[PDB]
RNA sequence: CGCGGCACAUCCACCUUGUGGUGGGUGUGGGUAGGGGAGCGUCCCUCAUUCAGCGAAGCCACCGGGUGACCGGUGGUGGA
RNA sequence: AUGCCGUGGUGUAAAGCGUGGCAGUGAGACGGCGGGGGAUAAGCUCCGUACGUCGAAAGGGAAACAGCCCAGAUCGCCGGC
RNA sequence: UAGACGGUGAGAGCCCGGUACGCGAAAACCCGGCACCUGCCUAGUAUCAAUUCCCGAGUAGCAGCGGGCCCGUGGAAUCCGCUGUGAAUCCGCCGGGACCACCCGGUAAGCCUAAAUACUCCUCGAUGACCGAUAGCGGAUUAGUACCGUGAGGGAAUGGUGAAAAGUACCCCGGGAGGGGAGUGAAAGAGUACCUGAAACCGUGUGCCUACAAUCCGUCAGAGCCUCCUUUUCCUCUCCGGAGGAGGGUGGUGAUGGCGUGCCUUUUGAAGAAUGAGCCUGCGAGUCAGGGACAUGUCGCAAGGUUAACCCGUGUGGGGUAGCCGCAGCGAAAGCGAGUCUGAAUAGGGCGACCCACACGCGCAUACGCGCGUGUGAAUAGUGGCGUGUUCUGGACCCGAA
């Protein structure tokens, strides 16, 4: 409910307490897991194309006549059943996303954080930085030496000196800013971090 | 794309405050000598769709 | 996602085959010939597991029959008097009775013999 | 997490492969008959022999005025439910509560107790609709 | 009828005394078009886990396994 | 005589009715009993029956046999009636 | 600030080419700053009178034959074209759905006008819950080639050695091809006809049956041989083994007997002398778009619910109330409104309200429940998303007519 951990390069800073959209919420599976559901879908591209009758060349002729031939009912060479021939109720390119209620979707949000936070997994710092240039190495010092874990989701915001940069080049961890917040990667991601403006701005948006 | 209603139904049927469909009759409108004032009242009003094709009138006016 | 069907395909198809073994000509080669085989010989098998129980059953009362005459007494008369004497016993096991152990086979003959009641009148 | 993440018992129920052999649903599996069915969905309108119900039912009288100013509804009843109080009542505040439609004219019923004593913004209200408001003491407006 | 094993409704007693199951009893269980319910298998994606050039997949044979769509294991070929 | 409507008791896991969703059938044959057309006819044809069976039902028996007779298979049994 | 893909002898952050990131323009060229260059302007504003003149001419409008506008000639507006007649210059003209009057809006019959918008042969970069050589465009391979057709046009099939060619030197059969022995190679079960090498099919060897016997070519009974194998008398050669034999038991063959009219399609009715299938392999037929519509299961909220378009932002997150369904219906409509309509009234009747295990106060009733307020907690709901089944329009399960 109100927890902080230490600081890279320092002692401890932080001390801020969260609301009850951080903890005290029943989370609902079914929910989540339409939510997910449709994230997932959403991110595919619908490429998935194809080609049929019209679209390939030739096969207007409609040659061995209907009658003394000892021949098939042809009528195309393009036909189905004849290779080189089109396809069927094939994947034609859906472009498609399950439009949802903003309401389930922020239930679901609140719900896996308040899990999270739940199961002690909130780790709320305050910046990221040996001042002023980004430092992989530093980071994963730090972040190994708190969380212990390989999945790891990060919140910064707008903030590229380290925020954005120490971060990369690590297996496992994604980073977003609040408002592209979404539920697949909390769901996936453990040891959840959060910077405080991060908490500052989410937390007003939500009351 | 997006589904049309069938115009005469539309022209023909009247969708009451709750799930009930009405008919005008008027078989009444060529021919009248013959047919007694009696009759006219039989026909005149507004009765409710039988049930044997209401089935089928809800999608036809949807 | 084209899926390539062979695998689903060759599952059954070595299946039937591997069992189709024994039956001539393209029955026990082709997997369209054999499968239509099967077809009628499983039928057959159920119909004739059945058969099966009534043929031995005839065979075993026949052989009763042989073992009676012997002895100078008809089926009829020696199953109606195993019934009066409430001799419980199968034909099955009588049979195997009547081979290995005609003496014992007659006891029971003259006990039936015994429990017949005189004549055919009632 | 994603490994337990699971749904609802009752949604996503199977889909119906249809021609996909015997112990499904059959060879032909839907469309069991050999006439037009087979072949075409039928519209459902066209009978099949004789004069629709369409053409042989007479046309609906009457007709439709382009001029229908029609207004939305207020219950004095939900007033009374709503406003307790009193204080003030107008379409900006049955509006705020959601009670009724943005951008139309408003009457109202005389269907309920009213109690509350409380003038009424609006217009067109019913005979009755004064009785109950200058009953319960308000004043109705126009 | 007898001797045994599965199944759906129902009756009864228990576990949340129908979420769904557990124990017992009666009756039921031929079936096309066709309705309903639950299932088998293949390919791909995600998550978790996990075997693998000390030999994966595919394929061949063998021995077994489930009530079914089918499966597992062993051996050989081959090499991701 | 049968048959039919309706009522009151009795008996039977239960069928029925109304209400919605999704289909099929919309060519029927034979036999039994009553009828018309036809010649006192037909493996003929058009009807009726809360008559069945086949159709969609395997098995026994009728030599073999879809429609008649008996008999409605959950599975197994080298058990009986 | 380099874990993007890839290559490299089997799965690479640190072996390579690369990426992140940061550099890099003589000459040409698009945009862009500046100069020259170019070009407009020696004021028409304020006020008043309205006697004068103008304000788009074979035009508008009208009549006729048509198009198109929700609008099929219907009462037919406005817009467009054709043919004859043929107006006005502000006290004018057009329009406001035949039309007249009043009112209102605006001044046609000259021209130019960027933005929002539509499309990608073609050129970089990037992705893909798209195929991976009978699929993808037909074209991964001499591809719109070969080939067919006088011609318009039609229109094929063929990928894989191994990491590396290390391409079997040499020797022996043989006319050669081809093969063999050596040998390379991890491997030749990797030899140009080359990864794996399926099935139909051909063929060799071998255990069993078969030349006196008729049946969809099987099943069930079932003899005796043969392969294998356990226990055992026994071979005691026994610190070895199961030689052989009896018996027992897997997997073949199966003498001989019983039983039995092949699948599917379509049919009242089929094994058919009713149709289709030579066999194998691969491919091949109920799916998808739409805030479509009815019903349903389940999940958000709760008299509400919900956003579309579009904006911002990066993994598809947050905004965005215009709008829709529900919220009171009846009635042709005016209009009325828990009633309303028809109708002289409505007594009646059509649509919709409000169904109590019931207490307080209370009319009704012996008891049974009717009713007005408060209540023993009396009766209660749609909406949106995701699946299911159906359906409309989309080629719509698929193939085929002339």
């Amino acid at each position: 409910l109100k927890i902080d951990v230490k600081t890279p390069a320092g002692k401890v800073d932080g001390a801020i307490e969260l609301p009850a959209e951080l903890f005290d919420v029943p989370a609902n599976i079914a929910l989540m897991h339409q939510v997910v559901t449709a994230q997932r879908a959403a991110a595919r591209q619908g490429t998935h194309s194809t080609k049929t009758r019209g679209e390939v060349s030739g096969g207007g002729r409609k040659p061995y006549r209907q009658k003394g031939t000892g021949r098939a009912r042809q009528g195309s060479t393009r036909a189905p059943q004849f290779t080189g021939g089109g396809v069927v109720h094939g994947p034609k390119p859906r472009d498609y996303s399950q439009r949802t209620p903003k309401k389930m979707i922020a239930a679901a949000l609140r719900g896996a954080l308040s899990d999270r936070a739940r199961n002690g997994r909130i780790h709320a710092i305050t910046e990221l930085v040996e001042g002023q240039n980004p430092s992989t190495k530093s980071a994963r010092a730090f972040l190994a030496s708190l969380t212990e874990r390989k999945q790891v989701l990060v919140v910064i915001g707008r903030s590229d000196e380290a925020g954005a940069k120490s971060v990369r080049n690590l297996p496992g961890v994604h980073i977003l800013a609040p408002d592209q917040l979404n539920t697949y990667d909390v769901l996936r991601a453990d040891d959840v971090v959060f910077s405080v403006e991060a908490l500052n701005a989410y937390i007003a948006a939500n009351t | 794309p997006k589904a049309k209603t069938h115009s005469g139904a539309s022209k023909r049927f009247r969708r009451t405050g709750t799930g009930k469909i009405v008919r005008q009759k008027a078989n009444r409108r060529h021919l009248l000598e013959h047919k007694p004032s009696t009759r006219t009242r039989r026909l005149d009003g507004r009765t409710v769709v039988a049930a044997n094709d209401t089935k089928r009138v809800t999608s036809l006016l949807n | 996602a084209r899926v390539k069907r062979a695998v689903n395909a060759h599952k059954k198809r070595r299946s039937i085959l591997k069992a189709s073994r024994g039956y001539r000509g393209q029955r026990s080669r082709l997997y369209r010939k054999a499968k239509e085989q099967q077809l009628h010989s499983l039928n057959y098998a159920y119909r004739d597991r059945r058969a099966r129980k009534g043929e031995f059953r005839k065979l075993w009362i026949a052989r009763i029959n042989a073992a009676a005459r012997l002895n100078d007494i008809t089926y009829n008369r020696l199953i109606q008097g195993l019934k009066a004497a409430g001799v419980e016993v199968d034909r099955k096991n009588l049979a195997d009775i009547a081979i290995s152990d005609p003496a014992a086979f007659t006891a029971l003959v003259d006990v039936a013999r015994a429990a017949l009641p005189e004549d055919v009148n009632a | 997490k994603l490994h337990d993440l699971r749904p609802a018992r009752g949604s996503k129920i199977a889909r119906t492969r249809v021609g996909r052999g015997d112990g499904s649903k059959g060879k032909t599996a839907g469309r069991g008959t050999k006439g037009t069915r087979a072949r075409k969905q039928v519209p459902v309108t066209f009978e099949g022999g004789q004069m629709p119900i369409h053409m042989r039912l007479p046309k609906l009288k009457g007709f439709r005025n382009r001029f229908r100013t029609e207004y939305e509804i207020v219950n004095v009843g939900d007033i009374n439910r709503l406003f307790p109080q009193g204080g003030a009542v107008g379409v900006d505040d049955l509006v705020a509560k959601g009670a009724v439609r943005k951008n139309a004219l408003v009457k109202v019923l005389g269907d309920g107790k009213l109690t509350a004593k409380v003038d009424v913004s609006a217009h067109k209200f019913s005979g009755s609709a004064r009785a109950k408001i200058t009953a319960a003491g308000g004043s109705a407006t126009e």
